[PDB]
């Protein structure tokens, strides 16, 4: 099973590079410049916080995200376990 | 008609009384049926946005007399179905953590160790007789251990 | 030129991964025909 | 003929409720310290922002953020997409299982349409007193 | 899960019935496609009078009925009889209450509009199921092979087709159906076998043959020089033991009768053969869309199970196809429920929910609805 | 390039030889399996 080799390289390399580009779209969109800079001095005031809570507010998200997948890596565990003991071949 | 009976039999007045209200709400010009326009609009009401197939699938689904709308008593089988599965989702839900719970080791199981441990972690007065007891109760497969699906139906019952 | 060999490269490459990804189902194969012949 | 036999199932049930019952309160006990967890996290990764100076501070305090902002951003989305992958990777159990056995209990994906009991107060506001749950009801005394 | 487990599959066919539930691998129910009407008046110990008999009941007491066929060459041909096969299908094979069920329904390749139509008012006015959706055969066979451009060559009991398929869409201008099929091939070989010097007489005798056609035959590439092999008489020869110990030999025929598909004129059929039809489909189709169609001829239907069917039919339209194009026919084990798979994954599937025909649409639309 | 591309047209043809010379064998596996599993 060497012909298939082709296969892996073709395979592998275009769902990645699909996925890239994607992401890239994606995180661009989400984007907007830092456009403001020296138009105000108080302004930065009421700007970086903004941005701080921007970030507080993906950060949040990203630690919800994450006790998620851990939450289904469980859910997992256990389909997996009903999966065995449901399989009794007899 | 026989689902809009059991499914009356099953609802209290109290039920029926606020269901009716409810229902009343729904019907617009208070003729006697939700129709496929009546329903969209109170579905915006409460947050969704529903397409023609869509509505329809949900009205459909208790027309009995193939109206295309529904009347009070569709309406209350629609109400009993969903009130069925809403405490099922809840239940399920309830005793799906549970496990994970009593699991704690995280092995998808739950061994006669853990199962005397949370027993024991009970208020309850408990003999390691009584533990393995219920474990041989429980465990069909006789694996030692308790499935998820052996913990649903052990579970079965108990409050 | 440039763009030949670079389409050689990716279909001799795609290749090595074909000719493998079968010595495996052939040999899964002789197997597979096996017990069946002898169940 | 085991005529007390009777006694012993009502004990494991009798311990099958204990055990609930204990279920229940541990269960808000790690809710509820799970979140300590998280804001904890937060409480270093993101500590309640104090604006500096204002010339160069200001400025360069915004840059620092809005550079960290496209990183969390792409960290935040990576997760999202592992979820994804997980996710998926469930739905397929959940489908090995299905035609293996049939509709099973607890399906991991959860397709739930509102509640009626939600509906009911959705609509009607305040007065919507029912504790709707399965308990029928039969003439009192 | 209210229709996850819930989602009904059901093949119709020209010999069998297929179905089972969205979700198996494999068809719960297969059954032949016969609805029996009693030539006398009388019953069986313990039961009552009965005034129909449906499958195997019918075909095991054929005896003392008259057998009729519902289904001619893919096409529901008789309404009361079909709906009779529906019953039985729902309420004793599977057991089911149809009116909690959604049911995926089969049709034929160029089947009239009027009966998609027809099917419908009886599914959703006689039997008054949730939902319903007929998809076409050869599309759910093509799909259940994962993908969606390719050509399908489908055989079963009455019919053969090859249905072009572009992105979904089957193509009708392009279609092609040979109305021979293994019921046509199973007679065939009774002939050459009794012309071996043999008679199959009694009726033990009559259905077997059909049960050495499934094991025993073969299609032979280059059967031409197979003719010649078996002259030489090698070890090619294949005796089967028939109900009793009577062993009855079959060398040679075994193959003969697989060259009937590629050679009508075996059977004094003037019609061209599955690979030139193949390709006639093939060179009636778009220009631009004949190389996908090539590299993806997708074979479904008891017929095309005989082995070696698929490298004669590989050789056949090579040599028939330009060399600069790539040829590729698919075969595979599971065919002869290709379709029902098709229509189990694809009724399973997570997107489809919303093309189902739901009884609101009906009501509203009138059979019009479905037909699309 | 004329060498180059008569290096890619023979790994290319090879190719289908290989690519196809499996179809045949994964297939006669889903069946070498099925039949044994039935059997
Ligand atoms: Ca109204
Ligand atoms: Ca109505
Ligand atoms: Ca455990
Ligand atoms: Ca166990």
């Amino acid at each position: 099973s060497y012909s298939s080799y082709l296969a892996k390289a073709d395979q592998k390399r275009g769902k990645k590079q699909t996925a890239r580009e994607t992401k890239k779209k994606v995180l661009a969109e989400r984007r907007k410049p830092l456009n403001i800079d020296h138009l105000n001095e108080d302004k930065l005031r009421d700007k970086a916080k903004e941005l701080w809570d921007w970030l507080y507010q993906l950060q949040t998200e990203k630690y919800d995200f994450a006790e998620q997948i851990k939450r289904k890596k469980y859910e997992i565990v256990t389909l997996r376990n009903r999966i065995d003991q449901a399989q009794k071949h007899s | 008609t026989d689902q809009q009976a059991e499914a009356r039999a099953f609802l209290s007045e109290e039920m029926i009384a606020e269901f009716k209200a409810a229902f009343d709400m729904f019907d617009a010009d208070g003729g006697g049926d939700i129709s496929t326009k009546e329903l969209g609009t109170v579905m915006r009401m409460l947050g969704q946005n529903p397409t023609k197939e869509e509505l329809d699938a949900i009205i459909e689904e208790v027309d009995e007399d193939g109206s295309g709308t529904i009347d009070f008593e569709e309406f209350l089988v629609m109400m009993v179905r969903q009130m069925k599965e809403d405490a099922k989702g809840k239940s399920e839900e309830e005793l799906a953590n549970c496990f994970r719970i009593f699991d704690k080791n995280a092995d998808g199981f739950i061994d006669i160790e853990e199962l005397g441990e949370i027993l024991r972690a009970t208020g309850e007065h408990v003999t390691e007789e009584d533990i393995e007891d219920l474990m041989k109760d429980s465990d069909k497969n006789n694996d030692g251990r308790i499935d998820f699906d052996e913990f649903l139906k052990m579970m079965e019952g108990v409050q | 030129v440039t763009k030949l060999e670079k389409s050689i490269d990716d279909l001799e490459d795609e290749l090595y991964a074909q000719k493998l990804k079968y010595k495996a189902i052939s040999e899964e194969l002789d197997h597979a025909l096996n017990d069946m012949t002898s169940i | 003929e085991e005529k007390k036999r009777r006694a012993a199932t009502a004990r494991r049930q009798h311990l099958k409720s204990a055990m609930l019952q204990l279920a229940v309160t541990e269960i808000e006990k790690e809710a509820a310290a799970k979140e300590v967890e998280k804001q904890n996290y937060l409480a270093e990764h993101s500590p309640p922002l104090s604006l500096p100076g204002s010339m160069q501070e200001l400025q360069e305090l915004s840059k620092k953020l809005h550079a960290k902002i496209d990183s969390v951003d792409e960290e935040r989305y990576d997760t999202e997409v592992k979820l994804q992958k997980t996710i998926k990777e469930l739905e397929d159990l959940s489908q090995k299982l299905f035609d293996l056995r049939g509709k099973f209990k607890r399906p991991p994906l959860r397709r739930v349409r509102m509640s009626a009991d939600a509906m009911l107060r959705a609509l009607l506001g305040s007065k919507h007193k029912v504790n709707m749950d399965l308990r029928a009801n039969l003439k009192q005394v | 899960d209210e229709d996850e487990t819930t989602a009904l599959v059901c093949d119709n066919g020209s010999g069998l019935v297929k179905a089972g539930f969205a979700g198996d691998d494999a068809p719960r129910a297969v059954f032949p496609s016969i609805v029996g009407r009693p030539r006398h008046q009388g019953v069986m110990v313990g039961m009552g009078q009965k005034d129909s008999y449906v499958g195997d009941e019918a075909q095991s007491k054929r005896g003392i009925l008259t057998l009729k066929y519902p289904i001619e060459h893919g096409i529901i041909t008789n309404w009361d009889d079909m709906e009779k096969i529906w019953h039985h299908t729902f309420y004793n094979e599977l057991r089911v209450a149809p009116e909690e069920h959604p049911t995926l329904l089969t049709e034929a390749p160029l089947n009239p509009k009027a009966n998609r139509e027809k099917m419908t008012q009886i599914m959703f006015e006689t039997f008054n199921v949730p939902a319903m959706y007929v998809a076409i055969q050869a599309v759910l066979s093509l799909y259940a092979s994962g993908r969606t451009t390719g050509i399908v060559l489908d055989s079963g009991d009455g019919v053969t087709h090859n249905v072009p398929i572009y992105e979904g869409y089957a193509l009708p201008h392009a279609i092609m159906r040979l109305d021979l099929a293994g019921r046509d091939l199973t007679d065939y070989l009774m002939k050459i076998l009794t012309e071996r010097g043999y008679s199959f007489v009694t009726t033990a005798e009559r259905e077997i043959v059909r049960d050495i056609k499934e094991k025993l035959c073969y299609v032979a590439l280059d059967f031409e020089n197979e003719m010649a092999t078996a002259a030489s008489s090698s070890s090619l020869e294949k005796s089967y033991e028939l109900p009793d110990g009577q062993v009855i030999t079959i060398g040679n025929e075994r193959f003969r009768c697989p060259e009937t598909l590629f050679q009508p004129s075996f059977i004094g059929m003037e019609s061209a053969g599955i690979h030139e039809t193949t390709y006639n489909s093939i060179m009636k189709c778009d220009i631009d869309i004949r190389k996908d169609l090539y590299a993806n001829n997708v074979m479904s239907g008891g017929t095309t199970m005989y082995p070696g069917i698929a490298d004669r039919m590989q050789k056949e339209i090579t040599a028939l196809a330009p060399s600069t194009m790539k040829i590729k026919i698919i075969a595979p084990p599971e065919r002869k429920y290709s379709v029902w798979i098709g229509g189990s994954i694809l009724a399973s599937l997570s997107t489809f929910q919303q093309m189902w025909i739901t009884k609101q649409e009906y009501d509203e639309a009138g059979p019009s609805i479905v037909h699309r």
